[PDB]
């Protein structure tokens, strides 16, 4: 219930070009049931992570577990008894673009893009696995380093 | 010429209420509290005081102008307690704490004092 | 013209550390060894006296104006 | 709040029209004669194009 | 001194500073964000720049036009952060979108395919008077046409 | 919801020195003891300067400036006497104010030297901190100048003043500065990344660390917060360190009393 997309990721690479801030990770994931690329920027100093480490990301668009929206504005109170006591890593952003068929091209590939306050992520792959995304809409963040 | 009488930055003038308490109209249960003619002492020590409460949702004070001696605290809390029960209970717990650190610290002197 | 009462950052008294600085100056010390045996040892009150001129000695050599 | 994948409700005689409509309504000279509205044109012809 | 309630009106309606804004000599701001003002815009709106609780505590009471709404933050678990972007959306009143470049921004990486997604955060863009990418510099925040 | 518990392990005392440590409490409470400490500690310091003979080579404010530097012995005292505003006096009560006297003429060829032992005072108690000097019959110093200077004289010059000494914090005039210096040190390791070195390797350690040589940084901490302060309080002679320490937390816990019953006052509305 809310849950837009649900996976299994392998990061393959960690800062390409070379790591451009202090506090912050650059994590390039494939995943495992459906063919996604993902890139991600993630806190290093508060959420290490190495090569090849597993982990389990659910981007959801709400943490009430019966489907309803959040208030939109924190309080410190709501944050357990909720769908992120399952994850070690949440977060919050919103879809600034979506690339890919537009309105001239094909659907067999398509591109979100998240800011999470800053940090970016871009998930791309089949159109069929992105059902749900739209621009404008905000978003959680739900994040697992697996063993 | 322009210079100020330098007991001004501690003292009221004639009329001059310490505390100036605000009600907040943009949200609910939440106050805005002016003390005149102190500084960032007493604000730090409420605000860092005040987090501790789980009541309370936001507490921040703020010094309009250096050369102003006067801050404000905006205190808003949950709906069962008042902001300004939360200033007391903050100044009442800063009071325990200061009563406390000065007996172990009137205790400690005694004993280095008494202990060679 | 004279040394003054406290040093200017730190609040340390240092009118009292001035003649025996000179003594100690003029026994054999070298400089740092004199303002360590004279106990400052912040900078901030070693610049008080390092940097301090007595021209008060040469404003002593007039005559005084009332006999 | 446009959705920019998702088929719109505009037709393009109406947007025609709404040019039409705005460019009448931006004027600079005003007037009816043959030298006001050519000045006109002349001073809005960059703006309409 | 103005000794007269029309020259009061005069000073009101016409001289007063934020009329004053945008130069007529070269269609440009007159007044821009200067000296630390500006490097600490720079240094704030990074990408590692985590804030917390207590300092956006603390932030929030010099903004006075602030609706007194707390935004979610950036990071949920384990503890809640902020960004610096996310307190600069704060500031940025109303419908404003602007897309600008950082001056460290590379001239190759707008036909490479990180485009919309900046490895060195370099590409400026607010949409709906909020900060979404970019560190903001003088090209961003001074007296340059389009800031 | 509730107060901290702070715990006092003190590391060394001295006559003018005190180095402790405070244990869980907040940032806040140690940064305004060392505020409290610097600027709202009372102590005496001479304020009201009558001179009736200044034959010397020195204006009439700067010896007055002089004079009102000069840390005075207030340990006994200052919680009895009240401020001028505070009392019904109006010619410097001896429950307001300390006199002090000087008169110092010069008829020997040589430098005469006035210093604070010729600073007399009306109290017994409240002394010029020389008091702690004369007494030194070990003097293998050298030199048996430790009084603090005020001017030098010639022959034929005379300075003959009366003074007042007042109650007063620091926040009002710097000569009412009990302390000199408040060393307040956290988080000697940089465990929690308060402060960021470009080279960590280029600083020296400080004297509270607890790493060994060849590590330069504690890991890093996310969950750490500011709980172990390190305070060094060195008095300027006025006061002892730790009547320092005990009039500063007095002077706070007025202070916040006072606001509790302002607030209390302004609740009835
Ligand atoms: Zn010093
Ligand atoms: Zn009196």
């Amino acid at each position: 219930a809310g849950v837009l997309f649900e996976d299994i990721f392998n990061v393959k690479d960690m800062d390409p070009e070379g790591k451009k801030f202090d506090r912050v990770s650059r994590l390039h994931c494939e995943s495992e049931s459906f063919k996604m690329d993902l890139i991600l920027d993630i806190n290093s100093w508060l959420y290490p992570m190495e090569l090849g480490d597993k982990f389990r990301l659910v981007l959801a668009t709400t943490l009430r577990e019966d489907g309803c929206p959040d208030s939109g504005e924190y309080n410190p109170m709501e944050h357990e008894g909720t769908r992120a006591d399952s994850f070690e890593y949440v977060m919050y952003g919103k879809i600034y673009r979506i690339e890919g068929d537009e309105a001239h091209n094909e659907a067999s590939r398509l591109s979100a893009y998240v800011s999470f306050g800053g940090l970016l992520m871009r998930l791309q792959g089949d159109a069929n696995n992105l059902h749900g995304f739209e621009v404008d809409q905000h978003m959680y963040l739900l994040m697992k380093r697996l063993a | 010429m322009n210079a100020p009488p330098t007991f001004e930055s501690f003292l009221l003038y004639e009329g001059e209420k310490k505390i100036i308490k605000e009600l907040d109209t943009k949200v609910t249960n939440a106050a805005i509290f002016t003390i005149n003619k102190e500084d960032h002492t007493l604000g730090n020590m409420i605000r860092n005081q005040l987090l501790k409460d789980p009541n309370v949702l936001f507490a921040g004070y703020k010094v309009p102008h250096p050369l102003e001696h006067k801050f404000v605290i905006r205190i808003q809390t949950t709906a069962d307690y008042s902001p300004q029960e939360a200033f007391m209970n903050a100044i009442t717990d800063l009071l325990a704490e200061l009563s406390l650190f000065e007996e172990r610290f009137k205790d400690a002197i005694k004993e280095k004092k008494e202990g060679g | 013209m004279i040394i003054p009462i406290r040093c200017f950052t730190c609040g340390k008294v240092i009118g009292n550390k001035w003649e025996s600085y000179l003594g100690l100056l003029q026994a054999e010390y070298t400089e740092g060894d004199a303002l360590d045996a004279l106990g400052l040892k912040r900078y901030c009150c070693r610049r008080m006296l390092l940097g301090h001129v007595d021209l008060i000695e040469k404003l002593l050599n007039y005559a005084p104006l009332e006999k | 709040h446009i959705n920019k994948r998702l088929p719109t409700d505009l037709s393009p005689i109406r947007v025609i029209k709404g040019v039409k409509t705005l460019l009448e309504r931006c004027v600079i000279v005003t007037g009816n004669d043959r030298i006001s509205k050519q000045a006109n044109e002349n001073a809005t012809l960059l703006f309409q194009c | 001194v103005p000794q007269s309630m029309e020259t009061r009106a005069e000073v009101e309606n016409i001289h007063i500073t934020p009329r004053q804004i945008i130069t007529p000599q070269a269609n440009k701001p007159v007044m821009g964000i200067v000296q630390d003002t500006l490097t600490a815009v720079r240094k704030m709106t990074k990408r590692d720049v985590f804030i917390t609780r207590e300092q956006v505590m603390n932030l929030l009471m010099f903004l006075p036009t602030w609706d007194a709404k707390m935004p979610q933050p950036c990071i949920l678990k384990p503890r809640p952060l902020w960004t610096g972007k996310q307190i600069f959306s704060l500031i940025i009143p109303g419908n404003v979108n602007m897309i600008r470049t950082h001056s460290t921004h590379p001239d190759e990486e707008d036909e490479g395919p990180y485009k919309w997604i900046s490895p060195g955060d370099t590409k400026v863009m607010v949409e709906h008077g909020e900060l979404i990418m970019g560190i903001l510099c003088k090209k961003s925040l001074g007296t340059s046409a389009g800031s | 919801p509730y107060a901290n518990q702070p715990s006092v392990q003190i590391t060394e005392l001295t006559d003018d020195n005190v180095k402790f440590v405070l244990e869980d409490t907040e940032l806040s409470v140690a940064n305004s003891l060392r505020r409290v400490f610097i600027a709202e500690t009372p102590t005496l310091a001479i304020d009201w300067v009558q001179l009736e003979a200044n034959s010397t080579v020195l204006s009439d404010e700067f010896l007055a400036h002089r004079i009102g530097l000069i840390p005075l012995i207030s340990d006994d005292v200052v919680e009895r006497l009240q401020y001028t505003r505070d009392c019904i006096c109006l010619d410097f009560c001896p429950e307001c104010s300390v006199e002090f006297t000087l008169d110092v003429k010069c008829s020997e060829e040589q430098t005469r030297h006035v210093t604070t032992a010729d600073l007399k005072s009306s109290n017994a108690k409240v002394l010029p901190v020389t008091s702690r000097n004369q007494g030194e019959e070990d003097n293998e110093y050298g030199e048996s100048n430790d009084e603090i200077l005020i001017i030098k004289l010639r022959k034929g010059q005379e300075l003959k003043l009366r003074a007042y000494a007042k109650k007063g914090f620091g926040k009002e005039h710097a000569k009412w500065n009990p302390t000199a210096g408040v060393c307040f040190e956290y988080d000697p390791d940089n465990s929690m990344r308060h402060t960021l070195y470009p080279k960590p390797d280029e600083w020296p350690k400080s004297e509270h660390t607890e790493l060994e040589d060849d590590q330069y940084e504690a890991p890093y901490n996310w969950e750490a917060k500011p709980n172990k302060f390190f305070f060094n309080v060195e008095s300027a002679g006025a006061l002892k360190p730790e009547n320092i320490v005990v009039m500063g937390v007095q002077v706070l816990k007025n202070k916040l009393s006072n606001l509790q019953t302002q607030l209390s006052h302004e609740s009835q509305n």
